């Protein structure tokens, strides 16, 4: 969490804000509105960015890879937009409740980890297990980090964490792009890509 | 405006009358011996145009 | 911002937030459960 | 001389002062020891003359506040144009506007309020609006809903622009005092640049867009078949097919051959008999002439160059013989005081709103306005009320000038001093003529009432018993009917058809403003109006003049403009303040405008509005019962109030049911107001302290100490609830009455 | 210095320091008394220079499809006037390789990079060279003045070797730029009244100057 007073910023020539010292993994000074002016607000928004990034990366994968390995690498996936209409071995409201009960556990542990920085590291069933994560948002445990890559020098760790949220930010953008595409456009995202690569001019958002 | 007609002659005479009233005995800096600015001639010619249109489009309604 | 949240917590802003949320609640109840005069559950 | 003196970054954009309420004042920016504090936080919110002492910050504050007001109005017009675009039957109202109710609001079906969405017409369920936006849009040649949505988006854009403008002109680059005080340039621009160029650009719209579109809409063309407006700009053949003078372009203009422009710039005064509104051909020429006039008028005041009247040089030039120095000093008390200017502009803008109300019924300028009796009535009533309120505020702000910004030492005036010297003469003669008018206008109603109750209808002041004919108004009426001729040739008809020699403009089944006959009832009610206006001016002028000193309180200015009293001494000196005078003048403005709009509604429904069958026999809404029943108060109670309130109270289970609901509710709010006007603070503070004992017994003692309302606040709450209740009663009554029988 | 229509107020602050000044400020927008926001003498001179350069590019490009479009060098379809090219589809849209709006987004993105960097050299000129921009940030320094960077990407071959030469060149610049701005205004008003290209408006005048002027063409279209 070492500051970088001369880091490259979102808007070169601008003076980045005081509350973004360069310490964070990937802080290019982009906070015009001041939504992280407070310290605790910043600490919360960091984990919000992290988990929105990770959920959005899983989402972008589960949208495009089933849409890339369906149009060319032939498979059978219904869609990403209308997958909620499809049927499975469970009622639609039932498995929603089940994944709520199962995700709310982990998210409550996360809530505890954010409020109290180190509180949930012991496995409540097997207290010999542990998560060796000092940094909030980055639990260095076996189930999350079995390969030992989430440790080491803080500079390598910082460049790796900004790599993470860099992929995650455009993952967020890509997922809401697929949203707005499947709304404005009828077909799916990879089909939109092929229609753009056919004629980049007369294939865009514009239709009039 | 088909120069030489009655409307055009009346208009030029009115405009020159107002410019003359401005230059000699009033009613864009020192460029005339009488202190007649570009704004002064603009004003005098504009009011000349006003009286000219008034007298012209009217000698039209009654008379000419 | 701390002061923006201090203003959002002021009595009129918080009152209109609270009563907008409450009014949406009662509105959606009177749309989902309209025209209600008697409580029929365990009646 | 004049310049753009403006200083950068004076104030920081920050929520830090949002978090600290009451920051603007010293006593308010320390905490709520009491509950009155919050009432003082809103009361003094826009009292910028009390926050600071320098006029520079005040001028910046009010400038950006005006920008906020304009943002609000742009957002309001955005709402109106949008609701017209999406939630309206305007696209259907153009087809059959004489039978489809103009509606632009739909309610949500939740709790049975979907009854409000009624059979307005046009295959559409909504609320029959009475704003006249549909009539404007037919006068603007809209002929669509896309244009309305685009207008709403553009208005939202201008709202955001004005919001940014207020922020920029307070926080980023705020003008200093030399900029506002250059009133010469301000008048030169607002005359020529706002009103001149604004009327010119509207004349351009009226010539290019409204006129050609209304030439088809009135000629039985469906809006889907009409060419778009820009097709007249792109293709001049289509525009010339109806007005061939466009084929010559501006060569008729620049050669002063304007005689070949009368196809679209007319003087044929009167109403278009196909739709009842004024000729748009006349309105284009109108706004054009107004552009010329304001353009030559906005080059009157010296700004930077040797030409132009310095307003000081105009005012100082006028110095009366026994009127003293005259108008010297006024440029310094108007340019160093916002309250004086506010009072002047409020008075004139209010009387102008009233003149708008008066000229919008007698010369209907929009198509299908005169036949939308709800729109006509509502617009007259609205603008009358706005005018009364603006005049009453002009009084309040004249008083605030006299208390705060009036300084006979530095910012001296002579005429104001002369007015203050013989203020007792002014108020004495006004207090007399008010009594004279009261007697000889309302005691006449009482006389008619008694004579009719004693069985002596031959002794009333009626059109049958004792003639009180408006001879002067009848003469003006008859000479304005016979005005087309020797006095006003080239007009082809009267400028209005509200005069006896005029004619009836039959539009559909409706009548749309035939002549108005003036009888004894009009005499009586017009003197009632003069009476109520004179009493309002008595109260308000008295407050203004005695704002500083009286024989009772000679140091009233030190007590302030807005103070309750100076104790029970001197027999009692309640409401000596000019604030309390304007608080009373509010009630008298209410009585005045209420009887005015009653006169309007009844005279219209009895002598003007109605329905004319194809045989030509016009039957009015009431049946001509004004000149016989409006001579006694029992007629207003019976034939106007009791009878015409048979459509607001019978409207239960109908589409007009919110009108009866607000009828009863506004009744209630008025009566509730009487709890405040009649009572006093001390009773409520003692009651509050009793229930505060009841709270402290339960550890629920609030730290913001519960205080009864301040006296002036009780008076404010009383007058605002009283006005709101009487006015919403009248609004509901009028709207339901006039939408039902229509 | 020459004073063509110079007010007494104007020349108090127009001390010859600016390039190509003649005292012409009858209104007084360049008065330094206060004048924050965008109205200030520095930003006003900068905007003069920038609108002049863009107007030079305009007056060259709005008529290059006509001064050498009728000469035969350019094809006929790619020879429309400034107002039938596609900037006004109400007047005409040429079908370029892309849609008319993706080209506008191209303009926005590319000139957004360029012009926001220009702005951030206007505010603090020490930047544009402290931040990595694909290595070409070395010549984007904007040495001494915002209107005149002089970098190797804007002034590759030296012309300001002497301040006399640079002053005379800036004077010629602002003069040609003001002339091009007046030219663009002429283009717009001529296409507004005549609905025809500016070079054709020149040829109709050169053929018969009497019946082809502003006077006889006061009738529009
Ligand atoms: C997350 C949001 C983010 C936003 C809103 C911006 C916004 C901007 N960056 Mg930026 N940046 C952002 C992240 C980052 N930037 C940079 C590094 C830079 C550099 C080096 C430069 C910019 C520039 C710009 C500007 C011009 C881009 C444009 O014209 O859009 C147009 C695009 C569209 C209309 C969409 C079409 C696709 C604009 C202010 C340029 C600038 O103006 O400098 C002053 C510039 O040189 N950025 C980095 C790495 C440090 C970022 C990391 O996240
Ligand atoms: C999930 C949303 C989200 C959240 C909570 C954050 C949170 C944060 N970001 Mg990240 N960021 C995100 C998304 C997000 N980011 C994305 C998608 C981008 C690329 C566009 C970036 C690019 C970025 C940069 C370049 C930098 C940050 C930084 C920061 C920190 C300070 C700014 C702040 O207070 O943000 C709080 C943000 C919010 C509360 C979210 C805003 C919510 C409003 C309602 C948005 C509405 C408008 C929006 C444009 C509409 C979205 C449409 C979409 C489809 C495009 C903070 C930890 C700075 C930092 O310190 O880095 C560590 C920094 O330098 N962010
Ligand atoms: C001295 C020569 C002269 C004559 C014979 C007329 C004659 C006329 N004028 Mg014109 N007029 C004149 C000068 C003249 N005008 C000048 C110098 C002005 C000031 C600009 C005007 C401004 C003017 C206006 C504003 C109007 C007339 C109108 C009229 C007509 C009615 C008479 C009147 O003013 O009432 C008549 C055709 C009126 C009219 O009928 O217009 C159609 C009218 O409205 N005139
Ligand atoms: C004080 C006098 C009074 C009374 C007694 C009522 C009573 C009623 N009105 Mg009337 N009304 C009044 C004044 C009054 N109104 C006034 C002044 C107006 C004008 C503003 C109206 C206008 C009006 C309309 C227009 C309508 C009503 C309707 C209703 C009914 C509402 C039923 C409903 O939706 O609630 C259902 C309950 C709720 C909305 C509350 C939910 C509370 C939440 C869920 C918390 C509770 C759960 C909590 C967790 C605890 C559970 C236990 C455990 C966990 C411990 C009810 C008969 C509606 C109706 O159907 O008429 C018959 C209707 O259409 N009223
Ligand atoms: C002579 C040019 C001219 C024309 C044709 C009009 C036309 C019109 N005016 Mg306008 N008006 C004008 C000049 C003009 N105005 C000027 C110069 C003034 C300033 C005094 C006004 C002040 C004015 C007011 C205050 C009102 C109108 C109204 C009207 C309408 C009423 C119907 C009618 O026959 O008007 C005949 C018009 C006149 C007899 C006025 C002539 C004034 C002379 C030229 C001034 C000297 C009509 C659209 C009314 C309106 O729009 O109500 C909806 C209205 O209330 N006019
Ligand atoms: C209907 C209720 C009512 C009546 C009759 C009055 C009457 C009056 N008010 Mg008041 N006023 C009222 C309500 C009323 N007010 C309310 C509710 C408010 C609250 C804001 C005010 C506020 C108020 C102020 C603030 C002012 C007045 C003024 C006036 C006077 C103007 C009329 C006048 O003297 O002419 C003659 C009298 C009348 C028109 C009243 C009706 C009398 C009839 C015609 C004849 C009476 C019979 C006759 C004398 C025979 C006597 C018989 C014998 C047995 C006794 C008068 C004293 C103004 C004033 O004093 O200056 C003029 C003034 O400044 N009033
Ligand atoms: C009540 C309206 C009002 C008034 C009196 C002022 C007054 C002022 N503004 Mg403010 N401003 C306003 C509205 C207003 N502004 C709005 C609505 C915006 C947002 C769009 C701004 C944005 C703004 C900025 C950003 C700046 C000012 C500046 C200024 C100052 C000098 C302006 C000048 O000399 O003109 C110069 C005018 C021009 C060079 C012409 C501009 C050309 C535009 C494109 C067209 C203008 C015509 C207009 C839109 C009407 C046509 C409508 C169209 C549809 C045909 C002065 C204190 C400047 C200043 O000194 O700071 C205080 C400054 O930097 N203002
Ligand atoms: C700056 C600028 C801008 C934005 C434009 C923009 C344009 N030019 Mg112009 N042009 C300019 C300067 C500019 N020009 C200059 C300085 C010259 C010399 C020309 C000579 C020129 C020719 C000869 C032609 C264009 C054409 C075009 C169009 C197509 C652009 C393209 O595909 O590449 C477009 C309207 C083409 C067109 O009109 O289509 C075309 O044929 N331009
Ligand atoms: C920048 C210099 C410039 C030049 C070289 C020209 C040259 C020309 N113009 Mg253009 N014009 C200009 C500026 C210019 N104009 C500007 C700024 C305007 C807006 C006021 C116009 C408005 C204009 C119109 C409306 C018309 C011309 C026409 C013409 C042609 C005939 C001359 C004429 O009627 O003069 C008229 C020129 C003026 C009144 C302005 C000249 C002085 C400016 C400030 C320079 C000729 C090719 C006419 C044509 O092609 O046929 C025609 O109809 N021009
Ligand atoms: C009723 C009355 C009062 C008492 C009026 C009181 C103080 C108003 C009642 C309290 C208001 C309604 C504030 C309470 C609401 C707060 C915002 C708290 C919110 C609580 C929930 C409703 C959210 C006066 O002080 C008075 C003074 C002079 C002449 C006449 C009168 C008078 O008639
Ligand atoms: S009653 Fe009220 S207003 Fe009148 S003197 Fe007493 S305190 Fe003052």
């Amino acid at each position: 969490v070492a500051a970088d007073p001369d880091r490259p910023i979102w808007f070169p020539g601008s003076t980045p804000p005081e509350w973004l010292d360069g310490s964070l993994p990937g802080d290019f000074g982009f906070d015009p509105l001041g939504l992280s002016s407070d310290p605790d607000s910043l600490k919360w928004n960091v984990q919000a960015e992290i988990v929105h990034c990770r959920w959005a990366m899983l989402g972008a994968a589960g949208i495009f890879i089933p849409e890339f390995l369906t149009k060319i690498g032939i498979l059978n996936t219904p869609s990403w937009y209308t997958a909620g209409e499809q049927e499975y071995f469970t009622d639609k409201t039932t498995l929603f409740v089940v994944e709520l009960i199962l995700i709310g556990w982990a998210e409550g542990r996360r809530w505890a980890d954010i409020i109290k920085p180190g509180s949930v590291n012991t496995d409540p069933v097997f207290p010999n297990n542990k998560l060796t994560g000092t940094d909030v948002g980055y639990p260095g445990g076996l189930w999350f980090d079995p390969l030992g890559w989430g440790s080491g020098s803080p500079a390598k760790l910082k460049e790796l964490r900004t790599k993470e949220i860099k992929n995650g930010r455009l993952a967020m953008l890509a997922v809401m792009g697929a949203w707005f595409q499947h709304i404005y456009t009828g077909t799916g995202p990879i089909d939109n890509l092929f229609a753009h690569l056919a004629d980049p001019g007369h294939a865009t958002i514009f239709a009039a | 405006d088909f120069i030489g007609s009655s409307t055009n002659l009346i208009m030029v005479t009115s405009t020159t009358l107002m410019l003359f009233a401005g230059r000699f005995g009033l009613a864009l800096q020192t460029g005339d011996p009488a202190g007649f600015t570009l704004a002064d001639t603009l004003a005098c010619g504009t009011v000349g145009h006003i009286i000219g249109v008034g007298v012209v489009l009217g000698l039209k309604n009654i008379g000419a | 911002m701390r002061d923006l949240k201090t203003y959002l917590s002021v009595a009129p802003v918080l009152s209109t937030l609270w009563f907008g949320s409450l009014a949406g609640l009662l509105i959606e109840i009177n749309r989902l459960f309209p025209d209600a005069l008697t409580f029929p559950f365990f009646s | 001389e004049v310049k753009i003196l403006v200083d950068r970054d004076p104030i920081k954009t920050s929520f830090e002062e949002w978090a600290k309420p009451g920051h603007f004042s010293r006593t308010i920016a320390k905490g709520p020891d009491t509950t009155t504090w919050i009432w003082n936080l809103h009361a003094d919110a826009h009292d910028f003359d009390s926050h600071t002492s320098d006029l520079e910050e005040i001028s910046r504050k009010v400038f950006s506040a005006h920008f906020g007001q304009l943002s609000i109005i742009f957002l309001w017009l955005s709402g109106m144009y949008f609701h017209g675009a999406r939630f309206s039957n305007y696209e259907a109202w153009l087809s059959d506007p004489t039978h489809i109710g103009p509606s632009a609001q739909v309610v949500w079906p939740i709790v049975g309020q979907e009854i409000l969405n009624g059979d307005v017409g046009g295959g559409f369920r909504g609320i029959q609006i009475t704003s006249g936006f549909f009539q404007i849009w037919r006068a603007s040649g809209i002929t669509s809903e896309l244009q309305l949505y685009c207008t709403a988006i553009g208005a939202l854009v201008f709202a955001a622009l004005m919001l940014f403008a207020g922020w920029f002109h307070y926080h980023k680059a705020a003008p200093k005092l030399a900029w506002f005080q250059d009133v010469e340039s301000m008048l030169n621009h607002h005359l020529a640049g706002l009103l001149g160029l604004g009327s010119l650009s509207w004349a351009g719209h009226q010539v290019h867009v409204s006129l050609p579109i209304n030439q088809f809409l009135n000629a039985g063309v469906d809006p889907k078949e009409i060419p778009l407006p820009h097709e007249f700009i792109l293709n001049r053949d289509l525009l010339a097919q109806l007005y061939p003078s466009f084929a010559e372009g501006a060569t008729p203009f620049f050669t002063l051959n304007w005689s070949k422009y009368s196809e679209f710039l007319t003087f044929r005064g009167g109403l278009d008999p196909v739709t009842g509104g004024l000729w748009l051909t006349d309105i284009a020429h109108h706004h054009l002439a107004i552009a010329i006039l304001f353009l030559i008028a906005g080059h009157m005041y010296r700004t930077n160059w040797g030409i132009g009247h310095g307003i000081k040089d105009i005012l100082e030039a006028h110095k009366g013989p026994f009127t003293g120095q005259g108008h010297k000093g006024l440029y310094e008390i108007l340019t160093t005081s916002w309250h004086a200017q506010l009072s002047l502009n409020l008075a004139m803008l209010g009387s102008l709103t009233i003149i708008v109300a008066h000229h919008m019924y007698s010369m209907p300028p929009y198509p299908y306005l005169a036949t939308d009796y709800a729109t006509q009535l509502s617009l007259f009533t609205h603008h009358m009320w706005i005018g009364g309120f603006l005049i009453v505020g002009a009084a309040a702000h004249a008083a605030i000038f006299m208390v705060r910004d009036y300084d006979p030492t530095n910012r001296y005036n002579d005429l104001l001093d002369r007015v203050l010297r013989h203020r007792d003469a002014i108020i004495s003669h006004l207090n007399w003529v008010c009594i004279f008018l009261g007697f000889h206008s309302f005691g006449l109603y009482i006389h008619n009432d008694t004579m009719s109750a004693l069985g002596r209808p031959q002794d009333m002041f009626s059109d049958t018993a004792i003639q009180l004919q408006p001879v002067f108004a009848q003469w003006i009426q008859n000479t304005h009917a016979l005005a087309p001729g020797v006095t006003a040739p080239g007009e082809t008809a009267s400028t209005s058809l509200t005069w006896g020699g005029g004619e009836l403009v039959a539009v559909g089944g409706k009548v749309a403003l035939l002549p108005i006959p003036l009888g004894t009832a009009d005499f009586l009610v017009h003197h009632i109006h003069a009476f109520t206006i004179h009493v309002t001016v008595l109260i308000l002028l008295k407050g203004v003049l005695f704002a500083r000193s009286s024989r009772l309180i000679p140091d009233k200015a030190n007590l302030g403009f807005r103070f309750p009293c100076d104790g029970p001494g001197r027999g009692g000196t309640c409401q000596v303040s000019a604030w309390d005078h304007v608080f009373l003048g509010l009630f008298w403005m209410y009585n005045a405008i209420s009887v005015v709009i009653f006169h309007f509604s009844w005279k219209m429904q009895s002598d003007v509005w109605g329905s004319i069958s194809d045989q030509g026999v016009v039957t009015h809404i009431t049946g001509g019962n004004f000149a016989q029943s409006s001579i006694t108060i029992n007629g207003w109670l019976r034939d106007f109030l009791w009878a015409q309130a048979s459509q607001v109270i019978q409207s239960y289970g109908s589409s007009l049911s919110a009108y009866g609901l607000f009828f009863l509710g506004a009744h209630f709010v008025w009566a509730f107001s009487l709890m405040f006007l009649f009572s006093g603070r001390g009773y409520w503070q003692e009651l509050i302290e009793s229930i505060v004992w009841a709270h402290n017994k339960l550890k629920v003692a609030p730290a913001t100490q519960p205080r009864a309302l301040s006296i002036i606040q009780g008076r404010a709450v009383g007058v605002t609830h009283y006005l709101l209740g009487g006015i919403a009663t009248t609004w509901a009554f009028f709207l339901a009455r006039i939408i039902a029988v229509g | 210095r020459p004073l063509w229509f110079a007010s007494s107020q104007s020349l108090s602050y127009l001390d010859g320091s600016l390039p190509g000044d003649y005292g012409f400020d009858p209104l007084g927008l360049s008065d330094p008394e206060g004048t924050g926001g965008f109205i200030e003498p520095r930003w006003l001179a900068y905007g003069e220079i920038i609108n002049g350069r863009f107007a030079m590019l305009g007056a060259a490009g709005a008529i290059a499809p006509e001064i050498l479009g009728k000469a035969g060098l350019i094809p006929a379809e790619t020879a429309l006037p400034w107002f039938q090219t596609g900037v006004i589809p109400p007047a005409g849209t040429y079908t370029y390789w892309a849609d008319n709006y993706t080209l506008f987004v191209l303009e926005m993105a590319l000139m957004g990079f360029a012009e926001h960097r220009r702005l951030q050299d206007w505010y603090n000129p020490g930047s544009m060279g402290k931040q990595y921009f694909l290595g070409l940030e070395k010549g984007l320094a904007g040495s001494g003045n915002p209107a005149y960077p002089g970098g190797p990407f804007f002034n590759p071959l030296g012309f300001g070797k002497d301040e006399k030469s640079l002053k005379e060149l800036k004077l010629k610049e602002v003069k040609n730029g003001r002339l091009a701005m007046l030219a663009i205004l002429g283009y717009f008003i001529q296409g507004l009244v005549t609905g025809v290209g500016p070079y054709q408006n020149l040829l109709d005048h050169l053929a018969d100057p009497v019946n082809n002027n502003v006077l006889t063409s006061l009738k529009f279209h």
